[PDB]
């Protein structure tokens, strides 16, 4: 939130005020769960399975 | 029993795959996987050793 680069956190909106969070903790899934190779601002990088 | 792991130890082994595509030295290195049973259960061969500290 306070505009700190940490590669451990992630912030959402949250009502009117963003709020931080903890990365390792989101994940992506297709049908099983995905690998994510890469994050960075608004965009994620997975290596994920076949699905639908 | 346990007494035969007393002289031996784990090893790192090349990997073709460690999770993304890439290869990497593993301690958990995939050896001979063999499923002669025919219930379906699996053997698997791995670098580490399981039980023993």
């Amino acid at each position: 939130t306070d505009d700190s680069h940490d590669w451990t956190k992630l912030r959402y909106m949250d009502n009117h005020m963003p709020a931080d969070a903890e990365r390792a903790r989101l994940f992506v899934r297709t049908s099983a769960p995905c690998t994510i190779t890469g994050t960075m601002g608004h965009f994620i990088l997975a290596r994920c399975p076949k699905g639908e | 029993n346990f007494n035969v792991y007393k002289a031996i130890r784990p090893y790192l082994a090349h990997c073709p795959d460690c999770g993304e595509g890439h290869s990497c030295h593993s301690p958990v290195a995939l050896e001979r996987i063999r499923n002669e049973a025919t219930d379906g259960t699996l053997k698997i061969q791995v670098s580490l050793q399981i039980g023993i500290k």
